RNA sequence: CCAGGGCUACACACGUGCUACAAUGGCGCAUACAAAGAGAAGCGACCUCGCGAGAGCAAGCGGACCUCAUAAAGUGCGUCGUAGUCCGGAUUGGAGUCUGCAACUCGACUCCAUGAAGUCGGAAUCGCUAGUAAUCGUGGAUCAGAAUGCCACGGUGAAUAC
């Protein structure tokens, strides 16, 4: 999927979940342990939480997270 | 002679003449040479003025010293306060493409510092 | 004036890529030709294309091929 | 004691100066023809003549003073020469004060603090700060050019 | 001059309609231009202050006065007599032949235009105006320049309102917001 | 047993290596000469497409025949004339390809742009006596993908041992 000839991806758990939000718009926060999906322009305005590893964390999206996987809004490691 | 930004170089072949702007490397100052019409061999300083017109205006289907750095830094602005992992790595100026930071990375990181 | 103690002042024609002749007095000697001024400046439109950069939701659509 | 020290600006490398073609004679004839040297960097010469061979006019054909037979004579790229003229005389042939007189190469970053703390290094004193240059003693006028060598 | 007339000729019936004046001696005039300098730093670089009143000079053809220190000021360590500044005052032909060469040319070669501010008054009618450099005129030729040093700009004009003195200025077609 | 993360963290220090700091070299064009080794959910010609990584149809071969696979240093011609440079390639922005459920943490590779430190390295210290050191390339194991390491092959080929 990282390639134009293949598509960009979403998990089959992940993308009827966010279906069932959109049906009634925003919600209390969604809690996901997908980190490898991409982010999909159809979630726009949600808080879904993803899991770095030890917590869920809430990822507010917007227009400019859209190309980004969604991993990437969750510093997986502590540092000072 | 004088282009975008300012063209310095004389004395030197215009192929690697045109690469003093911040924009042009190697394979496009190729390619614009060649679609101006000018050889690779000539020196700048042979170009009279009814070259050096048409290279004026040819460069202005690349983005250039005039706007390519405001792009770049605004490029790297939209990660730095995105949040992301890429910003976050640019605000602690760190190594961005996820490699070794354990003992080299002194180009990132900076001098050696105790 | 206090006789010649001014750097010299005489008309020059300085004229703007679009024409734009004007009888101006500088302090220079020769003619100049610089971008367009505020006879012609795009003062309404310079602005209102400014913002050109930004969004990626249309660059991710156009992306999508499958 | 003159606490003369002399800096460097930016070094160089390999060769500071390449001199071919060299012959130049005005009344009795070529002083020197056709002489060839070269000189890495670090190098220093000691070109002495005994009254009247050359001795000077060469530096001063290295420095620039043309037409010379010479047409190969050639300078290191960043290079910054510094220059210790025979006379000075005509350096001072003018009436500026001798602080004001040193001041025409402070470099970008030295200010009055440095154009003047580089004559008070060469025991030059405020006293004598107000004084016009064409009234200094040879040994003085050859200091303060030391302290014109400096700043360049 | 052009733009002394083109007031005389317009801008009078302009403003006289707009504020129902009664007397042509009543509607706000501009009376004078001092830009300057403050150049800060000439302690150390004594010829930088020339400099400066160099590029001003060249600005506006008129010779610069030299404006020292009033009071000796520790902070930055000055004392009183100290060079600080140059200033040029521009009136009658001069100040018209100005004012017209920048609001023509010199204004729009800013970087990013966006149109100069409506709130820059005093209060009582007077404009103030900065420039962040000096090579958006025409006056500098990229060869003895060594910093980028900018002008302050105030124009002076015998409005008694900041109403009247912003209408004025609007109606010889000023960059404004 | 499973999902996610860590083993890749970074004020620093040490060890083993690759790339260089250039002119007995860089780039462009043209062109000679190898040895050894691998291959069946494997090696993949030909032709077409794509600036390129590569994509499509797709012969041949479980093999002294088919594929990997055009060897490179070299030679002939041209330019660069000692510059942080037509040396150096890190870092970074953007655009992509291939495996693979999946490439953010954390893959390799390609296209454009940017161009860092580096101009022969303190004390100290290592290897080598002949097809050796030095220098240049190819192969294999592991392996869906992923070595500058490991293992093996050949080309050019020294100085010195009182
Ligand atoms: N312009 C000139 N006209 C005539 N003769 C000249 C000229 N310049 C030099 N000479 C002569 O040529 C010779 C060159 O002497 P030069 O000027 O080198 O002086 P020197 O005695 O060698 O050294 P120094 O000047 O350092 O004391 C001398 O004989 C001098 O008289
Ligand atoms: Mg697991
Ligand atoms: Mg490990
Ligand atoms: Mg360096
Ligand atoms: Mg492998």
């Amino acid at each position: 999927m990282r390639s134009l000839k293949k598509g960009p991806f979403i998990d089959l758990h992940l993308l009827k979940k966010v279906e069932k939000a959109v049906e009634s718009g925003d919600k209390k926060p969604l809690r996901t342990w997908s980190r490898r999906s991409t982010i999909f322009p159809n979630m726009i305005g949600l808080t879904i939480a993803v899991h770095n590893g030890r917590q869920h964390v809430p990822v507010f999206v917007t227009d400019e997270m859209v190309g980004h996987k969604l991993g990437e809004f969750a510093p997986t490691r502590t540092y000072r | 002679a004088r282009i975008a930004g300012i063209n310095i170089p004389d004395h030197k072949h215009a192929v690697i003449a045109l690469t003093s702007i911040y924009g042009v490397g190697k394979t496009r100052s190729k390619a614009i040479l060649a679609a101006a019409g000018i050889a690779e061999d000539v020196k700048i300083s042979e170009l009279s003025e009814g070259q050096i017109d048409t290279l004026r205006d040819e460069v202005a289907k690349f983005v250039v010293e005039g706007d390519l750095r405001r792009e770049i830094s605004m490029s790297i602005k939209r990660l730095m306060d995105l949040g992301c992992y890429r910003g976050l790595r640019h605000r602690r100026g760190l190594p961005v493409r996820g490699q070794r930071t354990k003992t080299n990375a002194r180009t990132r990181k900076g001098p050696r510092k105790p | 004036m206090k006789k010649d103690i001014h750097p010299k002042y005489e008309e020059i024609t300085a004229s703007c890529s679009c024409g734009n002749v004007m009888k101006i007095r500088s302090t220079v000697g020769h003619d100049l030709n610089l971008d367009v001024c505020s006879k012609c400046h795009p003062f309404f439109t310079g602005k209102q294309r400014d913002v050109a950069t930004g969004g990626r939701v249309d660059r991710f659509n156009k992306r999508f091929n499958i | 004691n003159p606490f003369i020290r002399f800096e460097q600006d930016k070094k160089l490398f390999r060769n500071a100066l390449e001199v071919e073609g060299l012959t130049k004679g005005f009344d009795n004839g070529p002083l020197f023809k056709n002489l060839n040297l070269l000189l890495e960097v670090g190098e220093k010469l000691a070109v002495l003549g005994t009254n009247g061979v050359g001795k000077s006019t060469l530096l001063k054909t290295l420095v620039g003073d043309l037409q010379p037979d010479s047409g190969t004579v050639k300078w290191s790229e960043n290079a910054r020469i510094g220059y210790y003229a025979q006379d000075h005389e005509y350096e001072f042939e003018n009436d500026l004060t001798v602080f004001e007189w040193m001041s025409q190469w402070k470099q970008e970053g030295d200010d009055e603090q440095a154009v003047r703390s580089i004559l008070g290094r060469l025991l030059f004193s405020q006293d004598d700060i107000k004084k016009p240059a064409k009234v200094l003693s040879g040994g003085e006028k050859g200091r303060m050019l030391f302290g014109k060598l400096m700043m360049q | 001059a052009k733009l002394h007339d083109y007031y005389k000729d317009e801008v009078v019936k302009k403003l006289m309609t707009e504020f129902n004046y009664n007397s042509v001696m009543q509607v706000p005039r501009v009376e004078k231009i001092t830009l300057n300098m403050g150049v800060g730093e000439a302690i150390a670089d004594k010829k930088l202050l020339d400099n400066a009143a160099a590029d001003l000079a060249a600005i506006s053809g008129q010779k610069p006065l030299i404006t020292k220190a009033r009071k000796s000021v520790a902070g930055f360590k000055i004392r009183q007599g100290y060079p600080i500044g140059c200033k040029v005052t521009l009136r009658g032909e001069r100040m018209w032949e100005f004012f017209e060469r920048l609001i023509t040319i010199a204004v729009p070669r800013i970087r990013d235009f966006r149109g100069l501010s409506a709130k820059s008054f005093d209060g009582r009618g007077n404009y103030s105006m900065g420039v962040r450099e000096q090579i958006i005129f025409p006056e500098i030729d990229y060869d003895k320049v060594d910093r980028v040093r900018g002008l302050d700009i105030t124009i002076t004009t015998t409005a008694k309102s900041d109403e009247e003195g912003r209408a004025l200025l609007a109606a010889f077609d000023f960059p404004f917001r």
